């Protein structure tokens, strides 16, 4: 088109990238700057029809889920598929204890306040520019 | 100049450039300015693709996106402005319909959740229905538990992060419960703000009082006592307006035989007849039987004009030879001859409405010990804070908050004090109390207190049923406020409400809280000059890191502002109460202090304070680089404090611009239906914009055919009656038609005032047109108010400071030229 | 030193304290609502 | 008289030049600044007809492809033509595995992100100007 | 009487003079400031007759070729006159190879770039003024 008014912004995925930034800052992340940048480019790619925009978001949801899983320190799918039967056969007390040790209430509080702050800022300030600037800064630092 | 360009540029492009330069010069640009502008234009076309359709659209909308950049007049440092604005535009945020619909549905659900909860709790009411002793014990233990939790919430030591998180969570609580209609949410927010303010005051009293210098200790105590006074006043005000009663008018008996006789006193000392006329014409229209009403005119001037007026309009006139005790004496003298069961004092300017004496007289027959029922005061003319600031029907009057919420709240505790006029007092209690109070200057509050001490209750009605002329000068408004202050002070010095018998403690609290506003000058002055204790002298008044102050003081201000904006919603715009206080807080203070132990008069203190604060900001700019990098944020906080003080003082100066006023009759801008008829049998409608005492205003739809010498009969329709009065075309300037009303006899004036002024429906739609109280809308508005005040002072100050204010205002405007705009 | 004991039990606990404060705020608003409604009815009638 | 509209830029080959400049900046390319500025001069040199302009771009497509191929360190296609029989004599599965191994996804990600960056920055930055500026600077460096 | 209307600049010979400048920087030419300045003066003469302008074009083109040739270090007309019988029998491939060896493609690339630069700069800046000024500077320098 003449002006390509298909650069609407990251919209919701601002929270996705802010959560990734926070988890990298806390030190729990094996961050992948190149894949994060390519994901941002896929989210921001201009598309003419709104149908293709919606389809792009729908296809990006599972890829974003997989990328976030890959960027954490949790074990891979092979261990999960090999130990699912053992977990099912384990007693309820051990599962409950593991669940309790898995959840950190401080992390939940930080994530919730981040979501509230993101709601306010998106109501005021465009976040996509900042998110992409931070991604570019991380990639430049890493490659240099 | 053209020869050099032709030597440099080919005739086509040279002609283009010469045309562009001439276009620049035609708009008043200088040679240097236009030259640099052409250089910037050629560079910009080199770099930015202005031929791209995006940039065609951006240039087409150059006015909106860059309001502070004039395309036709280039100026030095334009690229700096362009860069700042473009950086903000990239920073700023510009299928939204679905998101808006979802957000609106969410808002509606949140608003209606209390409604559904109330319906569920009402149909299943079944809250006090247990046994008496168990109920009392349960209430006591539950209150003690709640107070213990509040105490642990108040005094808990917290580190930066913890304190910040607590602040955020409680503010979210306040934001969520703010958008909750009802009267319970007001109680929730009052309790929450009380807990937060107790936390802040405890922090100040237990961790941040400096004991290291005999110089930073006395000042710290002064500031902490100012804040303690502010908190005490806020708490008492919360108690005052906790739950407005929303009293409802009582329908009178259907028969007209048991109704009483009402005596209406209109006192006058120096007012002209041109204001009393409308009041007495609308009084004759009062929807009361004519055999049980007595409208009185009392003249301290001994004038014969009021005698003739009263005789020819059918009302009573009485004048006295000896004038003692002013309004109190005149009203008592009138009461001496008033053979009626009721006395209703109306001001010399507050026009009564037809549905007044029946919308407020039912309670006098239901409650058999009632003695006073006050009615609200609504000013149609611009008050000195509206005319001078261009704030007519955009910012409410000072008394709007009071007369809309505070006295309705006082009705709960039975402390609604007589407000000067516009109220009904039963004469049987009035004879017992001796009449109108004559000792002090505020007769009204003293009389109400004397009524209350005898056990007789008092009432209040909310519907605006009295419109009057607002104050016509800032000096006279200051005089009115100072008279109120002096009268309350005299009342306290002569009769303390707190120490007495027969009064509930709530009445004493309301009485004293009504008299904590007239001692609120000293705290205002202390706050204004408080930052001039670290920037000018070197004293740490608040011995704490600058983050902690911004984390304890800030919740107090935010929660107080949010709660007050919720409770006093469409009554008082934020940060304007501070402006009113500082406007008053130089002249009401000296009388109270004596009791305890442009303009060369009105605006000298503002000049003093602005000079001192400017010295402070200069010294603070000094300390920002010479100061150690540790003691840096303290200077930043104190500079923000001084900037707030400067906005305050600029607004105070702005209020004092007595503008031109030649309209003999104040215009009430409301929409009412009217019609015009010529000598042809065809009737033309018209759109009426405003009227006045001796005029009108109509905008004809189409402006068919009229001249300045033709005769047009004006038809005014009320209810189902059509009224004809002679009118003359006064102004013809297109779609605006001017009309002047000639002097008339009695009945014509009665009909006209009933058709235009005394309509008991206009003020409701007026209140419906009040803009919502919005902090951000206030921000730029108050900043512009302060800037206008500074500019006006720079215009009308002494020369030796005229230069100083001139250069300062020039710098301020120059900087604001760079600040981005949306 | 018991007050210090409780403080240290909640010095790093601003969230539980905030929630308890909200609970007490609701309870105090409720009791104030009860008393004010009773007084309002006793006054108006 | 819209004669300027014969000098439009190389929008459409700005991606070509940005990709080559990046590949040089990573050292994967054997660069010739004089040839690149010759190609830029060809692109920015007008033709009398829009049909002639389309013909210019149709002729330049083989030229641009050949320049991108030869600028890379890939062996000459004549060797490929000579040894096509030997390649066909080799196993096809090994060739497929090798060509799957060869493709670097990091450069492809950088190329995609650069494409998105160009398609967005063609509004606030004109890219023919900057491409020719950097090209002139590199030519100056290779001359002095 | 409007003689000033015929001062359109050196026009088409600006490219010729810039070609000579580029060659002189490259040193492939022996410049004759006297002869070339004489050619410049000959072109300078304004004549209102357009047919006479075409005649002056028809005269300058051989004059221009002769000046360009004689400013070269190439062998003089005597050598080619003597060896024409031997050279004409040889294949043109050797002649073109010798020409390419003597004059490299760097010169032709610079000529293409300078043609584009002159064409675009002859729509913004009066080129004749600068060309004449630099020619005068060259003659002055060669005088001293
Ligand atoms: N001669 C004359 N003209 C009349 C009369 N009534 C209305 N107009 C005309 O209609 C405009 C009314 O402006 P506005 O909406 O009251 O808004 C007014 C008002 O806010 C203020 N203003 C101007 N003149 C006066 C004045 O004499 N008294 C007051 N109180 N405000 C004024 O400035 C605004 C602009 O007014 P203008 O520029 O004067 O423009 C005036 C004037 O041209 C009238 O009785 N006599
Ligand atoms: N609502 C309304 N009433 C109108 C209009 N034109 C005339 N009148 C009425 O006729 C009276 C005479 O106004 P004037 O002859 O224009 O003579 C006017 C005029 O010279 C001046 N004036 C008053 N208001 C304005 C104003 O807003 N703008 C200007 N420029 N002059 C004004 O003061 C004189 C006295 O005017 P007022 O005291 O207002 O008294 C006015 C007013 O009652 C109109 O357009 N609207």
């Amino acid at each position: 088109s003449s002006l390509w008014q298909y650069w609407r912004g990251l919209s919701g995925w601002n929270f996705y990238f802010l959560v990734k930034f926070g988890l990298l800052w806390a030190g729990y992340l094996n961050f992948h700057p190149l894949l994060n940048l390519v994901f941002a480019a896929f989210l921001l790619m201009p598309l003419p029809r709104y149908s293709l925009h919606r389809l792009r978001h729908w296809i990006a949801l599972p890829i974003g889920f997989a990328l976030f899983w890959h960027d954490t320190w949790l074990p891979g799918p092979e261990s999960i598929m090999s130990q699912g039967s053992q977990v099912a056969g384990f007693s309820t007390d051990y599962l409950i204890d593991l669940v309790t040790r898995f959840i950190n209430w401080q992390m939940i509080g930080a994530i919730f306040v981040l979501l509230v702050a993101w709601l306010f800022l998106s109501q005021w300030i465009r976040i996509t520019v900042f998110v992409v600037a931070i991604l570019l800064w991380l990639n430049v630092l890493t490659l240099a | 100049m053209s020869i050099l360009t032709r030597w440099l540029l080919i005739p086509p492009v040279n002609a283009r450039l010469i045309g562009r330069y001439r276009d620049y010069r035609r708009h008043g640009a200088s040679a240097f300015s236009a030259t640099l502008g052409c250089f910037w234009m050629i560079l910009a076309w080199i770099f930015i693709p202005l031929e791209h359709p995006r940039w065609q659209r951006i240039r087409a909308e150059h006015k909106n996106l860059y309001p502070h950049i004039n395309a036709s007049r280039p100026r030095p440092l334009d690229p700096v402005r362009y860069l700042i604005q473009t950086c903000w535009l990239l920073i700023g945020a510009s299928a939204f319909s679905g998101l808006q619909n979802i957000r609106g549905r969410y808002h509606q659900w949140m608003n209606e959740l209390p409604e559904r909860v109330s319906h569920k709790t009402q149909h299943l009411d079944e809250l006090g229905h247990l046994s008496a002793g168990a109920r009392r014990l349960i209430l006591g233990i539950i209150v003690t538990f709640s107070l213990i939790l509040a105490l642990i919430c108040v005094t808990q030591p917290f580190n930066p992060l913890a304190q910040f998180i607590f602040l955020m969570l409680l503010w979210g609580v306040a934001l969520i419960v703010r958008r909750m209609p009802g009267r319970f949410s007001a109680l929730m927010l009052i309790v929450l703000s009380l807990t937060v303010s107790c936390r802040y005051i405890w922090w100040r009293y237990t961790s941040t009082l400096n004991w290291d210098d005999p110089v930073s200790l006395v000042c710290g105590l002064i500031l902490l006592f100012a804040e303690t006074y502010a908190w005490i006043v806020l708490v008492l005000g919360y108690f005052q307006v906790v739950w407005p009663l929303n009293r409802q008018p009582v329908p009178l008996p259907k028969d007209m035989s048991l109704w009483p006789s009402v005596d209406i006193f209109v006192p006058t000392y120096n007012e002209d007849l041109n204001v009393v006329k409308n009041t007495i014409y609308a009084s004759l229209g009062i929807d009361w039987p004519k055999d049980k009403l007595n409208i009185w005119i009392l003249d301290d001037g001994g004038r014969e004009e009021f005698r003739q007026f009263a005789q020819n309009v059918g009302v009573k006139y009485i004048a006295r030879t000896t004038h003692e005790h002013a309004k109190a004496g005149n009203i008592n003298n009138a009461l001496k001859y008033a053979k009626g069961e009721f006395v209703s004092i109306f001001d010399c300017d507050h026009v009564p409405t037809r549905s007044f004496l029946q919308m407020t007289m039912g309670w006098f027959l239901k409650e058999k010990q009632l003695a006073m029922m006050q009615t609200p005061h609504h000013f149609f003319s611009p008050d000195p804070f509206e005319r001078n600031l261009g704030r007519f029907r955009k910012t409410p009057n000072e008394g709007t908050l009071f007369y809309g919420l505070v006295q309705d709240g006082n009705d709960m505790w039975d402390a609604t004090f007589f407000c000067g006029s516009c109220a009904v007092i039963r004469r049987k209690p009035l004879d017992e109390i001796g009449g109108i109070a004559v000792e002090t200057v505020t007769e009204d509050a003293h009389t109400s207190l004397r009524l209350h001490r005898r056990g007789y209750t008092s009432a209040y009605m909310r519907i605006p049923q009295a419109a009057g002329l607002a104050t016509e000068s800032l000096s006279a408004h200051i005089g009115q406020r100072i008279r109120w202050a002096r009268g309350m002070v005299q009342i306290f010095r002569l009769d303390n409400p707190l120490t007495g018998k027969g009064l509930k403690f709530a009445q004493r609290l309301c009485y004293v809280n009504a008299m904590f506003h007239f001692l609120s000058g000293i705290p205002r002055l202390i706050f204004l000059t408080a930052p001039l204790a670290f920037l000018l002298l070197h004293a740490y008044i608040i011995y704490a890191p600058a983050l902690m102050i911004a984390l304890f003081v800030l919740p107090h201000m935010i929660h107080a502002s949010l709660t007050n904006s919720k409770i006093q919603g469409k009554y008082r715009h934020s940060f304007w109460s501070e402006i009113y206080e500082t406007v008053l807080a130089w002249y009401i203070a000296p009388p109270t202090l004596v009791a305890l132990i442009v303009d060369w008069v009105i605006s000298r203190p503002y000049i003093f304070l602005v000079l001192l604060n400017l010295v402070g900001v200069a010294v603070g700019i000094w300390r920002y680089f010479y100061g150690p990098p540790t003691e840096m944020l303290t200077v930043v906080v104190s500079m923000v404090w001084v900037f707030y003080n400067l906005i305050v003082l600029g607004g105070a100066v702005a209020v004092s611009v007595e503008s031109k006023q030649v309209r003999r009759s104040h215009r009430v801008e409301m929409t009412m239906p009217a019609a015009i008829a010529r000598e042809d049998g065809h009737l033309f409608s018209c759109t009426v914009q405003d009227f006045s005492d001796g005029g009108l205003g109509i905008k004809i739809n189409g402006q068919a055919q009229i001249l300045e010498g033709q005769k047009v009969n004006l038809l005014l329709k009320r209810g189902q009656q059509e009224y004809v009065f002679p009118t003359q075309v006064a102004r013809v300037m297109g779609n605006e038609v001017g009309l002047k009303l000639m002097p008339l006899t009695t009945q014509q004036h009665i009909d006209f005032v009933q058709c235009t002024f005394a309509r008991a429906d206009t003020w409701a739609l007026w209140q419906d047109s009040y803009p919502e109280d919005k902090p951000l809308e206030s921000l730029l508005d108050i900043l512009k108010l302060g800037f206008r005040g500074y500019r006006h002072l720079a215009e009308f100050a002494p020369s030796s400071v005229k230069g100083i204010f001139r250069v300062l205002t020039s710098l301020v405007s120059w900087v604001v030229s760079f600040i981005p705009r949306r | 030193p018991w007050f210090e004991r409780l403080w240290y039990a909640l010095a790093n606990h601003p969230i539980l304290l905030a929630v308890l404060a909200a609970i007490s705020v609701i309870l105090l608003a409720w009791v104030l609502w009860r008393l004010l409604r009773i007084i309002s009815r006793r006054r108006l009638n």
